[PDB]
């Protein structure tokens, strides 16, 4: 679902920058955007949709639709990346060209294997 | 009350009701009201569009939209509510209390009540705005949920010096629909049409793509001395006349996907 | 530096304890007598049973009025003699008290509808068993009185147990254990007999009455005494739940309470009002208040004929005692304001009550309000339940779809351009009279009434997302649709 | 003039029912509850009986709004005998109400002159002790929606109460507001052993003079202000006698479309909500064309106006669908079936002869979606939106054959059929001759 990685992802980064500068808040997209008046410090995140095809394209969805609603604050970048098996054009029209529009935007594409070249 | 209105293009009409329902005075406002919409229509551009209208009146904001469950509405909640009255009365001593405290409204009605008992001794009663965008675009939504918010009214002892007031936006209709027996107000905005949607974004989107950089790039990548910026405007004008002409078939009265396709191929 | 990964700060711990008695003294030759004890054996409730009477007292008085009828609502209310159910207590009390000369481990299941004096009788058999404790002649032994239903979890029956024989406080996991430690490891001579009542066990042991099981193991020993009791209504329970073995072996008693007769009723309702009956009161000039042996001095009655149609209706039906004194309440109720209704005296040498008002106030709680309503409505719901019947009519299929009904209201009508009622309802529903308004498909205040009989309970709409092929189905009858029906000039006649 | 401004705010809060407690006003259509039910109140209150009851009414009645009333009514001469106790099932539970019940219990309790800690069991054996064991003080409870409290088993603590109605000696007071009719209906045998039983409706209208007397009484004036208040009283009369005023056809309209008020308040409020001088408010009244405009854009956007504003080509797939559902056994019907029978249009429309222009199969996966989206299409075995939570929380654990089958082949559904949209229509189409199977 939606709601369960989205609290992995807070949890992760809650753990990670608490102890490296050393009261709990919970587990949403509010403590994002809450990062400065905790820790003082700006963030940035990058994220890796580990096995990019075996998932529900529809939890997907509503999962990125959650995410772009926090470029508002001014104080904030992060990055996706797609680890891909198959191809683009077999997927991107799998998923609603809603949120593939603005993913023509800005991207960037590797050829990527063990056997780069000989 | 005096309202300023805001003398806006399109919404002449909600603004007409909204500004007669809502003033300072709590008496002359609703117990609770809905201002159902669809996307695009700038309905939570102009609730805001409205506040820069009238400035002494302020609302608390939420987007439940990055919210999952109702808990944790609760928590952001408790939040807001405290840290608005600190923040905005601060001379006033407090026993600020943890909004994590809350898991359960009955807990938020507990503290509320504690929030109150403290805040006795006002000068005059103060009725105050909550806003939820997009309460039927939760994602664990489920049917039991919107009479309890109409509650809150309900349970409030009636001595309140601080009071609140609801806000709400939502889309399909079929599930309001569901509910309006229970005899409510509320405000609608119909899907623009071709000049309407026209002329919001040639008023809207003018300013942004004529002040983006691809012009000043161009101008000088053909070096070209003949050149002002009515005509710039014009000629964006014309090239969305055409996007239009062209893509209005393809979509229709909307805006937020014709932004995109035109960030795109715009260059 | 570490975060939890969820937070629970609104719990309430309760300060209880998980140590059992069993394991504050260590031996058998190491432990004291309960009986020789200030704590155990309850020395210590009565102060929180009057810590709390003064939080609620006033002495606000202004113009006091007191009128004639509501002294007998008192005399006739159920917070109080009976020789109509005496021979149960004839066997119970007689059962308990060679009981008690057994000192053995006796039970006892009895069941009832609400309403047959169950817990009357009983609380009444066990008062006469305090004054059999104040023979002083028999061994003092101590009650319990067990409402699951006043508590929560009902595990919490070992926890009050607990904290009732002992005033100490654990969890139902040490409590339990430790009162099996208290039953059979205890002997004889300094235990003390307990007696307990359960009542109604049909919904306190819901899932596997694992707790009602571990009750009935501990009924059935020899070096422990008890006297326990229960309560319910269904009857097959003992060998319900648990089966035929345990219920079996056990080999218990049963009964259950029924419906009085209509006789006894009214000889006990009267019974409470033998003080009262046929007296007669000095009554002041002004406020009617009517003060017993500028003042009359008169008479007051109530139908006796009405006593006998009163108890005769419903002695027939349950025979719930509480029913008909409400009935006597209400009927009383009509006849006292429509007195005060006749001087209207404000707010700041006969009476009697006839048959005909006791009967008024003994029918309205059959007389059912749904019906005058449903007449009483708009045209548009009796409309569409009217095409529902022609559907019904049309294919008898015991339920219809949204598309399927809306089009038989659509044919139901455009059939009838010719009806007046029709003719003259006929422009001001979609667009309303006048231009500049786009027609509709549908109707206004369709989804309205719809949702309104919804809440009403008549209509039944599934769970789909389609508003046209969603199955619909009525909830009462088409036999009271058409009593509401032609009701209607116009409707009777299409 | 601001006498007329505070004028609009004197007859905006009596259209609420905001008024100090001896304006607020009642009517004769209902005065038997009225001086029912203020005497039901203080025979509990000075009176001491231990009475039950439950009200019954639908929504929008005005039965919450009458206790209030009459407690409000009570007050001022008794500022002392009662307690109050709102509740409410939906917003409460079987379990964090008693801990509502202990925070009010407890804090009122010091207005005039511990309880809340502990555990659930504790506390409630707590506020047990403390009502079931010179004067007493009187309590009333007020729930709202005992539906929620109406479940099939356990719901112990109306039991409860009722016995403590029985049994005690306080005056307990319990009223219940609900909208279902049969509520007898929902119990187990011991709630009507308890309860009284005496249950009490409301009424309905029964002619449009009572509707007529209602606006003119909540349109007279009770007080003078302004300098228009017996020009407003007047204005009111003159023209609610006239049976041929638009709004006596409005009063006919609540009358038969949906025979209750506060609907109607709402439609009535944006009226005077917006008038803003003397001539305005005369004229506006006098036509109620603004109504006209109220009741346009109230409903304008349902079924029709959503269908007034979309291109053509949604018009050609939405027919190539029409049809070919006719065709079909369930209606039933996939992407590029539709596109099959709209090409097949469209070969008969340049066949039969500034130019017309098709929509590649990329053209038509965008806004396919924008139709999806609109409500006009559904799935096959599709279920909507659950109603309470465990359904919305194993909702997001199984997921759909459509989630994981792709966009183009799951079974859909179709909300119109084609008939009602040839009758819809603007049939001077070019496509027209397209609408019929
Ligand atoms: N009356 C108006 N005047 C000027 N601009 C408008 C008007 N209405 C809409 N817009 C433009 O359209 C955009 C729509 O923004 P917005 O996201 O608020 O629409 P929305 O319907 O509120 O969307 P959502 O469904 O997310 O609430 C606005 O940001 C604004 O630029
Ligand atoms: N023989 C009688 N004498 C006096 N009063 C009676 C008699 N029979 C019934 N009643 C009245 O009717 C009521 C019957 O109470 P009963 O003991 O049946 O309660 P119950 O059935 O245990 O209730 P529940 O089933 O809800 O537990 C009493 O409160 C009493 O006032
Ligand atoms: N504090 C108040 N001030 C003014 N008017 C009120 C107030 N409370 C209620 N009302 C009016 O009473 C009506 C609702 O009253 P009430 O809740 O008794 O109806 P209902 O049918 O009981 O609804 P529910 O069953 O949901 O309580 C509304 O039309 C409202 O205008
Ligand atoms: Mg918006
Ligand atoms: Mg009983
Ligand atoms: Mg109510």
């Amino acid at each position: 679902n939606v709601r369960m990685m989205l609290r992995r992802s807070m949890y992760k980064l809650y753990s990670a920058a608490d102890a490296e500068e050393h009261n709990d808040v919970s587990y949403d997209l509010s403590l994002v955007e809450n990062f400065k008046r905790l820790f003082g410090k700006d963030l940035a995140m990058v994220f890796n949709f580990k096995d990019v095809d075996s998932i529900n394209f529809n939890t997907l969805d509503n999962f990125i639709i959650l995410l772009k609603s926090a470029f508002k604050y001014d104080h904030v970048k992060i990055s996706l990346i797609f680890n891909i098996n198959t191809n683009l054009s077999n997927i991107e029209k799998n998923l609603r060209q809603s949120t593939i529009r603005l993913l023509k935007r800005n991207y960037h594409k590797l050829d990527v294997s063990s056997n780069k070249g000989f | 009350m005096n309202v300023t209105t805001p003398e806006v293009a399109f919404r002449e009409y909600q603004t007409n009701c909204l500004a007669s329902y809502i003033s300072a005075d709590p008496d002359i406002t609703p117990s609770n009201l809905i201002l159902q919409g669809y996307s695009g229509t700038g309905k939570t551009y102009t609730l805001k569009k409205y506040f820069n209208a009238n400035p002494n009146l302020h609302a608390v904001w939420l987007e439940p939209v990055e919210l999952v469950s109702w808990k944790p509405l609760l928590q952001a909640i408790a939040r807001t509510v405290q840290y608005k009255l600190k923040t905005l009365y601060p001379n006033i001593p407090t026993t600020d209390y943890d909004p994590l405290q809350v898991e359960e409204p009955f807990l938020l009605v507990k503290t509320l009540h504690n929030i109150f008992v403290q805040y006795e001794s006002l000068q005059e009663k103060t009725c105050l705005f909550l806003i939820l965008d997009g309460f039927d675009s939760l994602q664990d939504l489920d049917a039991a949920l919107f009479n309890k918010y109409i509650k809150l009214n309900e349970l409030l002892p009636k001595d309140s010096k601080i009071n609140i007031k609801f806000i709400y936006t939502m889309l399909e209709t079929s599930f309001l629909q569901r509910y309006s027996t229970h005899c409510i107000p509320t405000v609608m905005f119909p899907r623009y049409n071709v000049d309407e949607v026209s002329t919001i974004l040639v008023m809207s989107r003018c300013g942004e793509l004529m002040e983006d950089s691809c012009l000043r790039k161009r101008i000088i990548e053909e070096q070209i001395t003949d050149c002002t910026d009515d005509q710039f405007q014009n000629v964006a004008a014309n090239f969305i006349h055409l996007i239009v002409q062209a893509f209005h078939s393809y979509t229709g009265n909307d805006i937020f996907a014709l932004n995109d396709l035109i960030d795109f191929k715009w260059p | 530096p570490v975060i939890r990964k969820f937070t629970k700060k609104n719990v309430a711990r309760a300060k209880k304890k998980y140590t059992p008695f069993s394991k504050r003294f260590k031996s058998i030759a190491a432990i004291p007598d309960l009986t020789s004890l200030p704590e155990f054996y309850g020395n210590s409730s009565e102060l929180m049973a009057s810590r709390f009477e003064n939080k609620l007292k006033t002495t606000q008085k202004h113009q006091i009025v007191e009128t004639i009828f509501s002294k007998v609502k008192k005399q006739l209310n159920s917070s109080y003699y009976l020789p109509a159910r005496e021979n149960e207590f004839a066997s119970i009390y007689l059962s308990a008290y060679s009981a008690i000369e057994s000192d053995s481990a006796t039970t006892i299941y009895v069941a009832g509808t609400p309403g047959v004096g169950k817990t009357l009788t009983v609380r009444e058999v066990v008062k006469e068993l305090l004054s059999s404790s104040a023979q002083r002649e028999i061994p003092d032994f101590l009650y319990v009185e067990i409402n699951g239903l006043k508590m929560v979890k009902p595990t919490d029956c070992y926890e009050t147990l607990w904290n009732k024989v002992s005033g100490e406080r654990l969890t139902w996991a040490a409590s339990m254990e430790s009162l099996e430690f208290y039953f059979k490891r205890v002997p004889k001579n300094k235990k003390k007999t307990i007696v307990v009542l359960l009542d109604e066990l049909d919904a306190m042991v819901t899932k596997s009455q694992d707790i009602m099981y571990n009750f009935f193991n501990w009924t059935t020993y020899e070096n422990a005494k008890l006297i326990v009791i229960a309560v319910a209504n269904t009857m097959d329970l003992p060998e319900r739940q648990l089966g035929n073995k345990i219920t079996s072996r056990i080999g218990f008693t049963r009964i259950m309470f029924t419906g009085y007769t209509h006789e006894e009723l009214k000889n006990i309702i009267d019974l409470r009002l033998k003080g009262l009956n046929d007296s007669f009161f000095y009554v002041d000039t002004k406020t009617g208040n009517a003060i017993l042996i500028d003042v009359r001095k008169v008479r007051l009655r109530m139908s006796a004929d009405a006593i006998e149609i009163a108890s005769r209706k419903v002695a027939s039906v349950s025979g719930d005692a509480r029913r008909a004194l409400k009935v006597c309440k209400r009927a009383a109720e009509i006849a006292e304001k429509h007195y005060m209704a006749k001087h209207g005296y404000g707010y700041d040498g006969v009476q009697t009550v006839h048959i005909t008002h006791v009967m008024k106030a003994l029918n309205e709680t059959l007389n059912s309000h749904v019906i005058t309503f449903m007449t009483r409505l708009s045209f548009t719901a009796k409309l569409f339940i009217y095409a529902l019947l022609n559907l019904m009519k049309k294919n008898g299929s015991q339920e219809q779809e949204l598309g399927d009904i809306v089009d038989e209201i659509k044919l139901l009508i455009e059939v009838n351009g010719s009806n007046k009622f029709v003719m003259e309802i006929a422009k001001t529903l979609f667009q309303q009279g006048s231009d500049n308004i786009s027609e509709q498909l549908r109707i206004i205040s369709w989804d309205f009434v719809l949702n309104q009989l919804l809440d009403a309970g008549i209509l039944f709409k599934q769970t789909m997302k389609n508003d046209r092929i969603c199955c619909v189905k009525l909830n009462i009858s088409v036999e009271e649709a058409k009593r509401a029906m032609n009701e209607d000039e116009t409707l009777r006649n299409l | 003039d601001p006498g007329f401004g505070s004028l609009q705010r004197r007859l905006l809060q009596q259209l609420y029912g905001t008024l100090p407690t001896d304006e607020k006003i009642i009517f004769t259509y209902l005065q038997d509850c009225q001086q029912e039910i203020d005497r039901i109140i203080k025979q509990s209150i000075i009176q001491k009986e231990s009475h039950s009851v439950i009200l019954v009414g639908p929504r929008q009645s005005y039965k919450t709004y009458l206790l209030d009333y009459e407690l409000s009514l009570l007050q001022q001469s008794y500022k002392e005998q009662f307690i109050t106790i709102r509740l409410n099932g939906f917003i409460h539970s079987e379990q964090t109400a008693i801990n509502g019940i202990a925070t009010q219990l407890e804090q009122q309790l010091q207005k005039i002159h511990t309880i809340s800690s502990g555990s659930l069991t504790e506390v409630f054996e707590k506020i047990l002790l403390l009502l079931d064991s010179i004067t007493k003080i009187t309590v009333v409870f007020i729930f709202d929606e005992i539906d929620t409290f109406a479940g099939p088993v356990r719901q112990t603590l109306l039991y409860n109460l009722f016995d403590m109605v029985e049994h005690s000696r306080v005056p307990v007071c319990i009223f219940g507001c609900t909208t279902k009719l049969n509520i007898l209906e929902y119990l187990e045998k011991r709630v009507k052993s308890r309860f009284s039983q005496r249950v009490i409706y409301m009424p309905q209208i029964q002619n449009l003079d009572d509707m007529v007397d209602a606006v003119r009484n909540l349109l007279t004036v009770r007080s003078e202000i302004s300098p228009w208040v017996s020009q407003w009283n007047e204005t009111l009369e003159k023209e609610l006698s006239d049976p041929r005023s638009n709004l006596n056809r409005h009063i006919r309209m609540n009358f038969e479309t949906f025979r209750s008020l506060p609907t109607l308040k709402n439609s009535i409020i944006p009226l005077v909500a917006t008038s803003k001088n003397f001539g305005s408010l005369c004229t506006a009244i006098k036509s109620c064309s603004f109504l006209d405009i109220y009741n346009k854009n109230q409903l304008s956007n349902n079924l029709t106006g959503r269908l007034q504003s979309l291109s053509d080509l949604e018009l050609a797939i939405l027919i190539s669908a029409a049809r070919v559902a006719l065709r079909a056994k369930d209606g039933s019907f996939n992407f590029n079936l539709a596109y099959a029978e709209y090409e097949k249009m469209i070969k008969a429309i340049n066949s039969r002869i500034n130019t017309i222009k098709l929509w590649l199969k990329k053209d038509v996966k965008n806004v396919w979606e924008n139709l999806v989206q609109l409500d006009f299409f559904t799935e096959k075995s599709a279920v909507g939106l659950r109603d309470n939570a465990t359904a919305a929380f194993y909702a997001s654990n199984y997921q759909f054959q459509g989630t994981m089958i792709p966009f183009d082949l799951r079974s859909y559904q179709m909300q119109i059929i084609l008939q009602e949209l040839r009758r819809i229509i603007p049939k001077s189409n070019m496509y027209y001759s397209w609408t019929q199977l």
